[PDB]
RNA sequence: UAUUAAUCUAGAGUGUGGUAGGGAGUUUUGGAAUUUCAUGUGGAGCGGUGAAAUGCGUAGAUAUAUGAAGGAACACCAGUGGCGAAGGCGAAAACUUAGGCCAUUACUGACGCUUAGGCUUGAAAGUGUGGGGAGCAAAUAGGAUUAGAUACCCUAGUAGUCCACACCGUAAACGAUAGAUACUAGCUGUCGGGGCGAUCCCCUCGGUAGUGAAGUUAACACAUUAAGUAUCUCGCCUGG
């Protein structure tokens, strides 16, 4: 199998897992990617970054 | 932009805008292309037929170089 | 044709139009048919709009 | 000019109704008597020829309806004669 | 119906003579005379229409039968005295009904809107803002009413796991 | 309930409630109006009774002038139709009768059919079972 | 299902209101333009070709100002335009009129699809009667092309090319999709009506266009205007 951040209009007969969030802008791919790293970062016993922090995250385009 | 698209002024004769049928003229007493008249298909016939019109009545010169 | 008043800017609307009464006078030195008239017609009409689109 | 408006309330069989088969035989045999001189008038006018065929032809499919469903359908030939 | 007849005189003949010919041609109508007298002053062609340069236009409209049409065609085409025969009855595509009429607002929201008064005023058509009337009343309502009871069911989407138990 | 626009009869009752369950197989979707007939009411309920499709109501108008049924089919959280193919044997022009003796079986293991003998619907199985011949209807796998 | 008596409107038409369109014919004209004939200007060339020839040319060619005569087609708006059963329908009208479209909350009630037979038109050419031959140009001739010029270009020129009567019915008369009732992903552009309501857009009833799912077709490719699944009626295919 493979997790797919599915943004709309995509095939859902492809993707096995749907993950429907905007991908195309950054301000969302930023904190889905960082939110997977920290469901993916507790098999080292390695304590999760956010989903938990209240504080806010972090973005800077120009 | 359309003059005659927004307006709505209903009817076109030689007495309803006459001027305006001057500026829709060609300097060369033709008709301008649809870049110019602002609109697709029906004010631009009805005002290609009151040139005509006023072509024939002798109002604009059907040729003037 | 009218409007010769300056050296160069007249002249550049001069020959652009003699070009323009040039091509529409392309269409007038040979025979055709209706249907070649609406061929020729539909190609200018598709070429324009390429020209914009 | 035909004038619906002066036809319609001659051969009715209410106040009200207006969709009746005689009020439409009415019509069509008046389209008949109109297009007829019109035909004989211009001989070129074939698109008028063709749908006074297609009047002609509804005409005949009414009566037809009329002669298979109802005893009553004879009025219309003793005022205008048809057939 | 109504109808709309421009007529011509020959020459840069008087005033009178003009309205004394425009007179005589308006007799000929067969049986309703309902003439409106005006005209245009005087304005001069941009080619000649027969050897002359300038003449007078006339204007009438009148409502009447048809039949009120050919016989000026066959008179004012005798006369010699005039120069154009415009005749329009009526069947240029135009409006009248009581309800479309009243919208000249347009002209009013046009010049004031566009009419530069202001240096601070920045306008361009072609805008999107979409003003609501709050309700269209166009749904064609048509309700219906049950006559059996029996049960529908919910849906999902089709969520597929690969077996999940690797473990 | 209040679809709010207007359906008709398309050409036949027996082909107009095939067409309607044509597009629910292909497009597979999950409510599908149309008009009311006792045959397609009939058959709609022989139909859902020995479960093979969802349920369907009848609706009728303000006025006593119109009667229309939806009706809708059987699915699966998995996304599977329960429909996999519907071919009439019987057409207008076409209308072929058999006997008891030759009952025509319809894939015996898998498939389900109709056949109005003379008392409205009947499926095969019953049609058998009374040992009565009539007018099939169509194969529905 | 037939057969049947009465039925009720959504099928289907008719009325009402709005709206659109080079729809058809008839009758009047207008322009620029070509050709020709004239009145003045001028003197050796003018008209054509991958290069040259036929032809015209002091009985002032060409060019050039004006006039006069006349036959055909209606530049310009004319577009991814609109109607038309098909072909087609574009200068201006008046007339007789033809079919739509949209809300049809009105009217009647199955009258609706097809229809081999029978009729209505029919792109062009040609045929037989009147105008005209202004331009055009099959055929014929003359001049060059190559062994070859009945064709390839130039000069004229034959009827026809239009308007009226009677024909003849063939077109690659093409969307190479017979004609109607259903439904089905979307997306974009574009014409009309309704309310909304400055144009700008929001919807609905519709037609005209591309893009492109499943699905289908051998493939190309088709798709909300099916070649998809259905169904109905007339025709056609059984090898050149």
């Amino acid at each position: 199998p493979v997790v797919a951040l599915c943004n709309t209009n995509t095939n859902p007969e492809l993707v096995d897992f749907i993950i429907p969030a905007n991908n195309h802008q950054p301000q969302s791919t930023c904190l889905l990617m960082n939110l997977l790293a920290d469901a993916v970062a507790e098999a080292k016993a390695m304590p999760t970054m956010f989903a938990y922090k209240p504080d806010e995250e972090i973005q800077i385009e120009i | 932009y359309c003059r005659f698209c927004a307006i709505g002024q209903l009817r076109i004769d030689l007495i309803d805008d006459l001027e305006a049928l001057k500026r829709f003229l060609s300097p060369y007493a033709k008709i301008n292309p649809r870049r110019i008249t602002g609109n697709c298909q029906m004010h631009q016939r009805h005002v290609a037929k009151a040139l005509k019109r006023a072509r024939y009545l002798a109002l604009v010169p059907f040729v003037k170089d | 044709e009218v409007k010769n008043d300056d050296l160069e800017l007249a002249l550049k609307k001069f020959k652009r139009v003699s070009l323009e009464i040039r091509r529409l006078a392309q269409r007038h030195e040979y025979h055709l048919r209706k249907g070649m008239r609406l061929r020729e017609k539909r190609k200018i009409a598709q070429k324009k709009r390429r020209k914009f689109r | 000019q035909i004038d619906k408006n002066g036809i319609i309330k001659s051969a009715q069989l209410h106040d009200k109704d207006v969709g009746s088969i005689q009020v439409q035989v009415s019509l069509l045999t008046s389209q008949i008597k109109q297009l007829t001189d019109h035909l004989l008038a211009n001989k070129k006018d074939f698109i008028s020829k063709r749908g006074l065929y297609a009047k002609v032809s509804k005409r005949k499919r009414l009566l037809k309806y009329l002669k298979h469903n109802d005893l009553e359908a004879y009025r219309n030939l003793v005022k205008t004669l048809n057939l | 119906m109504q109808y709309n007849i421009i007529l011509l005189v020959d020459g840069s003949l008087s005033l009178e003579q003009a309205n004394q010919v425009n007179e005589k041609q308006q007799q000929t109508l067969t049986n309703v005379e309902g003439l409106q007298t005006e005209y245009l002053g005087l304005k001069e062609l941009a080619y000649p229409i027969k050897k002359q340069l300038s003449a007078h236009y006339y204007r009438w409209k009148f409502s009447g039968d048809n039949q009120s049409t050919k016989d000026f065609k066959r008179t004012a085409n005798i006369n010699k005295q005039v120069l154009r025969e415009l005749i329009i009855n009526l069947e240029r595509e135009y409006g009248y009904l009581a309800s479309i009429n009243p919208k000249k607002q347009q002209l009013a929201l046009q010049k004031r809107a566009k009419y530069d008064e202001i240096i601070a005023r920045e306008n361009n058509p072609e805008n999107p803002d979409v003003p609501v009337t709050s309700g269209l009343a166009s749904t064609q309502p048509r309700l219906s009413r049950t006559e059996k009871a029996q049960k529908p069911k919910e849906e999902l989407w089709d969520v597929v796991q690969k077996m999940g138990n690797f473990d | 309930i209040t679809t709010t626009k207007p359906i008709k009869a398309h050409f036949d009752p027996v082909a107009d409630l095939l067409t309607k369950i044509n597009n629910a197989r292909k497009a597979k979707l999950m409510t599908v109006t149309t008009i009311a007939s006792k045959l397609k009411i009939a058959i709609l309920e022989i139909l859902v009774k020995e479960g093979y499709l969802a349920n369907f109501q009848v609706l009728e108008n303000k006025s006593k002038t119109k009667r229309i049924v939806t009706f809708n089919l059987k699915y699966t959280q998995r996304r599977i139709p329960s429909i996999n193919g519907v071919k009439q044997i019987s057409k207008p022009g076409l209308r072929i009768y058999r006997p008891f003796e030759k009952l025509p079986l319809v894939l015996n293991g898998l498939g389900i059919a109709i056949i109005s003998t003379s008392d409205g619907v009947m499926t095969d199985k019953v049609a058998r079972l009374k040992k009565i011949g009539g007018e099939i209807l169509a194969y529905v796998w």
